[PDB]
């Protein structure tokens, strides 16, 4: 589905400003996707598949193996990213592409059990702590892709103006 | 010992500003994702990840309708990020 | 009445990223400055804001002595920004 | 000092996706320095004129008309941006820059009378909110480039390894 970079169109890009690839044939690509669709209370997340679909196919013909993991909270979320930032595969990795989708709030993204009495929220700091240098060493001077789908707030965003 | 960065070669991108909704068709899905998906799927060919986010960007530009503004956050790459799809 | 985006157009370039030091020499002045005064003077005439301050993080790359690691932060810019210097 | 944009290099980069420019003799381009040397609880940033010596003679050589603010605490520095903010000049400009220079912490930048009893703290969220398209409408649709200057914390932003 993605238009290809031709022989000539990758070396009139290639100088020393640029990440480095590895070779196709030798690269094991990681790429994870959470998704929260259904929640305790907040309303189902309906078109949540479609964002799934359209992700994973992308990913993988970019040449990522895609992992996807469905309805979780803060807490799981953490162990599934504490995993897969321990995962030997981003030795072999140029690159990781990293996709949540859910509800939000400005404090961060929203688990499947989350309240305006009993939040259960993945701050974007944590989600750095887990992927940095000292807890993701096989990542260490290799691009990390952060993809967020979520509300960061109530509010729509916008300004009136009469003239 | 060596010492390393602690944080370095990071990009995210959210649907949203701060304090700000995003907003997703039933159907149809997240419009962010949608436009981020059509944008990769054309440019990661040519363009490197910062500069496709960008395109991205300026596709909401129009605050019609269901108005938002995707945002590239806490950047520290240090190189343009080609994707090279085919290679 | 007529809708606009709250926040649009916006970059903000920090010395260090989140929790981190940002260093000064007491007579040489902040490391950080000195060195995008430099990149700013030298390509300003050929690169955009964002891709100077790219080019900022790569000279801080190697964590040699004292390290720091400047990032780009909230970023609305939905074009390039090119300064055009003498025009 | 800045190396000069020739007219074949702007020829060059001209199409759609670049911020317009005002022609050069009808345009009032601003730009604003804040710069904390001296402190109550923090010891003196000396070598911080260099810092504002070279910045705003960068940002003349831009175009800018650069106005310096020294020693405030973040209420002054509230008050000096919303007076920025209103500056009608920026309805005849394109773009502006806002430079802040002095202690920071995790939470923001340090007015000068900051201390861990007596929080003296501009946001950077604060600063966003008093230049967003509400409270500063005549630079809607205009590049506003806020440059730190500052730490962010106070850990070296390291970690250690053998191998």
């Amino acid at each position: 589905n993605v238009k290809l970079c031709s022989l000539e169109e990758a070396q009139r890009i290639w100088s020393a400003e640029i990440y480095p690839i590895m070779d196709k044939s030798s690269r094991t690509r990681l790429a994870l996707i959470i998704c929260n669709e259904e929640f305790d209370s907040i309303p189902r997340r309906t078109g949540a598949e479609v964002d799934i679909t359209g992700m994973t196919m992308l990913l993988q013909n970019l040449g990522y193996s895609v992992d996807v993991k469905k309805n979780l909270t803060a807490s799981d979320m953490t162990t599934e990213l504490e995993a897969f930032a321990h995962r030997p595969e981003h030795k072999t990795s140029d690159s990781t592409f990293l996709v949540f989708m859910s509800h939000g709030i400005r404090e961060g993204i929203c688990g499947k059990k989350h309240s305006e009495q009993v939040p259960d929220i993945l701050q974007l700091n944590a989600i750095f702590n887990m992927l940095n240098t000292k807890n993701c060493p096989s990542l260490k001077d290799k691009p990390k892709v952060i993809i967020i789908q979520a509300c960061a707030g109530d509010s729509p965003g916008v300004v009136w103006f009469k003239d | 010992i060596k010492k390393a960065h602690i944080e370095k070669d990071f990009i995210a991108f959210c649907s949203s500003t701060p304090d700000n909704v995003s907003w997703r068709h039933p159907t149809m899905g997240s419009v962010f994702i949608g436009r981020l998906i059509e944008h990769m799927q054309e440019y990661a060919c040519s363009c490197d990840v910062e500069e496709i986010f960008r395109k991205v960007r300026f596709s909401f530009e129009q605050p019609d309708g269901r108005a938002q503004m995707p945002t590239t956050a806490r950047v520290t790459l240090t190189r343009c990020f080609y994707l090279f799809p085919g290679h």
